[PDB]
């Protein structure tokens, strides 16, 4: 399974980790069996004025099960009020850039 | 954080302006990209915003059905076209960031950082 | 407060929604000890000290 | 909603004090209310935001207060760049509503 994530977030691709990416992006199994590795790829996937072609989930109703992969745009309902699919007060656009 | 807009423009009534936003010095799809019109000798006025990471947008009540945001995160510029222009549209068109309506700490309610007045006559 | 210093807020007598702050997305560290961040809602505590 | 200022025009001598004031026609949550400054041929600038705190850059000779639908800027010491216009801010409705503006 290949995927960019910010260095920070290294430590969440693991068992028993929480988190944006744990829980909303990339879970792994508590009794997962496997190895994980990352390397710095600043010279590939940085430049210079932002990529934004590298996306995460900031916000989902749930959290993910083990190796489920939810690439769903729908915008998220904070608030008690219905969005109806338009962002604005208490309703989020779903995803976020790494710039 | 800077906010650099284009030139001043000058239009026939009718005609349709294009004012472009190019930021830098942060995440470009992490803030909303706000425009404010100031006609001379008047106050502010807020025109709607553009939500770069979906190109969502909202708009005043008084420029819907006039006005269109889009941008464009490759080379993280916001613009605001306004369309069916009148003598009254003539004013100093700003660019301003603010955060998201996710910010816990409301910083979305009100605009940090703001570009340079481009003056559109008409 | 300085963290030698610390400000105890002690909560009582309310309905906590703990969602509101596990939702977010302005914090960069949401660890729970003892409890599920995500069963927060579903508990009753007879104090909660900020 | 409508946010008015007062006074239209305040005059008074470099090294005194300031205060502007800005009412609402509602109440108004203090952390939606935000103070900008308009120098001549200058784009706005955050002053205050959340009726009270300092933007970043901003000198600690301002400062702002107030709830519900009464609301101030304070200018402890007016500097010769402190002398132009300033605006109260709100936000509410999904909207974002400036006033009409004061001359310092």
């Amino acid at each position: 399974d290949s995927f960019v994530i910010r260095g920070d977030e290294v430590r969440q691709i693991a068992p028993g980790q929480t988190g944006k990416i744990a829980d909303y992006n990339y879970k792994l199994p508590d009794d997962f069996t496997g190895c994980v590795i990352a390397w710095n790829s600043n010279n590939l996937d940085s430049k210079v004025g932002g990529n934004y072609n590298y996306l995460y989930r900031l916000f989902r109703k749930s959290n993910l099960k083990p190796f489920e992969r939810d690439i769903s745009t729908e915008i998220y309902q904070a608030g008690s009020t219905p969005c109806n699919g338009v962002e604005g007060f208490n309703c989020y656009f779903p995803l976020q850039s790494y710039g | 954080v800077q906010l650099v807009q284009s030139g001043a423009e000058v239009k026939k009534p009718g005609a349709s302006v294009k004012v472009s936003c190019k930021a830098s010095g942060y995440t470009f799809t992490g803030y909303y990209m706000h425009w404010v019109r100031q006609a001379p000798g008047q106050g502010l006025e807020w025109m709607g915003w553009i939500n770069p990471i979906s190109s969502g947008t909202s708009y005043a009540q008084t420029f819907q059905g006039r006005v269109t945001m889009t941008s464009d995160t490759s080379i993280t510029t916001a613009y605001m076209e306004l369309s069916r222009l009148r003598s009254d549209d003539t004013a100093v068109y700003y660019c301003a960031r603010a955060a998201p309506f996710y910010d816990f700490w409301s910083g979305y309610s009100y605009f940090d950082y703001w570009g340079q007045g481009t003056l559109v006559t008409v | 407060a300085s963290v030698y210093a610390w400000n105890r807020k002690r909560i009582s007598n309310c309905v906590a929604d703990y969602s509101v702050l596990y939702n977010s997305a302005s914090f960069s560290t949401f660890k729970c000890y003892g409890v599920s961040p995500t069963k927060l809602n579903d508990l009753c505590f007879t104090n909660v000290y900020a | 909603i409508v946010m008015m200022q007062s006074p239209g025009t305040l005059s008074l001598s470099p090294g005194e004090r300031a205060t502007l004031s800005c009412r609402a026609s509602q109440s108004v949550s203090s952390s939606y209310l935000a103070w900008y400054q308009q120098k001549p041929g200058q784009a706005p600038r955050l002053l205050i935001y959340g009726a009270s705190s300092r933007a970043t850059g901003i000198p600690d000779r301002f400062s702002g207060s107030g709830s519900g639908t009464d609301f101030t800027l304070t200018i402890s010491r007016l500097e010769p760049e402190d002398f132009a216009v300033y605006y109260c801010q709100q936000y509410g409705s999904s909207a974002w509503t400036f006033g009409q503006g004061t001359k310092v």
